[PDB]
């Protein structure tokens, strides 16, 4: 989303966004409201998707072993595109 | 102390050695200070080593993290030192009837790294250690009998401005010519214009660096023919001693070959080498 053409995933929503507030306050009905709901939620998602964490079964001891390794990346991606 | 003179008795105690070195094994690196990792929280610490023995944490060092044997050993960023290991054979007089010389395997570590070359006479001082030797690599079971070795502390391999001042008053000396033909074979008698000869062939000429074409070397050679009993020989060894390097190869003691250089092979790395011959 971020990375895409130079992310106009937000433009096109801001657009929608336009298209909506264009008309007038009296005129609004309840659709235009979801449709502005739905676009801060959209903001709200892009913004909030951060990286997981790293839960491991307990049932036994902990082995000499231990752990080696947290991350939780996908493979192609690295922190700083995020 | 002589090699075959180190008994039991004189164990972790400084001993003076003199012998000729045989062969010398390249830089080792020896672990000094230890670099541990967390796996979970990045944590970085650094651990001391005691007697070969890395005092490895249990357990992460932070309070909020705690993460047991999740530290790890950064290979890369651990303090090193320097560590050889050299064999020395006992002089050839020390022999008393003639048999095979005895070794004694030595260390030294930081500056005496690389300090004595293969073929050499040094006097060197240090501890007269011992230490076991593990019977199989997967057992902590030990020979019975220790391998003993020498800890070395000190290595002594076996111009001031007066004597500037000294040396330039000779050459203000009208007959140094003659001093010097006279002083370089003092027991040589009545043969100056020999003498001289010789001398000036080990001041040489002059060097030259010369691009666009090849270097010039000023280097001379002499030729000593004559009848047999007159001095040949002898100026041959008088010189001998004198000059800084020189082999004393003689007529059907030497080969082709054995004067350029022979090609070989070096057992312990396996790979082809060659010997530097009389000439070279
Ligand atoms: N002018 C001289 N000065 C000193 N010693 C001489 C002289 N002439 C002959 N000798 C003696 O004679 C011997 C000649 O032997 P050597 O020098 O081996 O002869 P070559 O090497 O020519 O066969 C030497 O041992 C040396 O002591
Ligand atoms: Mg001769
Ligand atoms: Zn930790």
């Amino acid at each position: 989303i971020l990375s895409m053409e130079s992310g106009k995933v937000l433009r096109a929503a801001i657009r929608l966004a336009l298209d909506v507030i264009k008309i007038d306050r009296l005129s609004r009905t309840p659709r235009d409201n979801m449709v502005l709901k739905l676009v801060l939620n959209f903001f709200r998602n892009v913004i909030a998707i951060e990286p997981g964490e790293f839960t491991i079964n307990t049932k036994k001891s902990m082995p000499k072993k231990g752990i080696t390794s947290i991350d939780t990346l996908p493979p192609n991606v690295s922190m700083d595109d995020i | 102390k002589g090699m075959r003179e180190l008994n039991p008795n004189d164990i972790d105690k400084l001993i003076n050695l003199k012998g000729l070195v045989l062969r010398s094994t390249p830089v080792i690196p020896d672990m000094k200070v230890a670099f541990f990792k967390c796996n979970v929280c990045d944590h970085t610490m650094a651990v001391e080593i005691d007697r070969g023995v890395i005092q490895e944490p249990a357990r992460c060092e932070r309070i909020d993290c705690n993460e047991p044997n999740s530290m790890s050993l950064i290979h890369n960023r651990c303090s090193f030192a320097d560590k050889q290991v050299i064999k020395l054979q006992e002089t050839p007089d020390f022999v008393p009837d003639g048999q095979t010389p005895h070794s004694i395997s030595l260390c030294v570590y930081d500056e005496l790294v690389d300090s004595c070359r293969a073929g050499d006479r040094i006097e060197v001082t240090g501890t007269f250690r011992s230490i076991p030797i593990r019977a199989n690599s997967r057992q902590r079971v030990l020979k019975s009998l220790y391998k003993t070795y020498v800890d070395v502390v000190h290595v002594k391999k076996v111009i001031t401005d007066q004597d500037l001042a000294k040396i330039r008053e000779v050459a203000a000396r009208e007959d140094l010519y003659s001093l010097l033909a006279r002083s370089i074979a003092p027991s040589i008698y009545e043969l100056e214009d020999v003498k001289k000869g010789i001398l000036l062939q080990l001041f040489g000429g002059t060097n030259k660096t010369f691009t666009k074409g090849g270097r010039y070397r000023g280097d001379i050679n002499i030729l000593l023919c004559g009848d047999p009993s007159t001095s040949k020989s002898q100026i041959l060894q008088y010189v001998h001693k004198i000059t800084p390097r020189g082999v004393y190869t003689s007529g059907k003691g030497s080969s082709a070959v054995g004067l350029t250089a022979y090609i070989t092979r070096d057992v312990d790395t396996k790979q082809l080498v060659l010997e530097s011959g009389a000439l070279v």
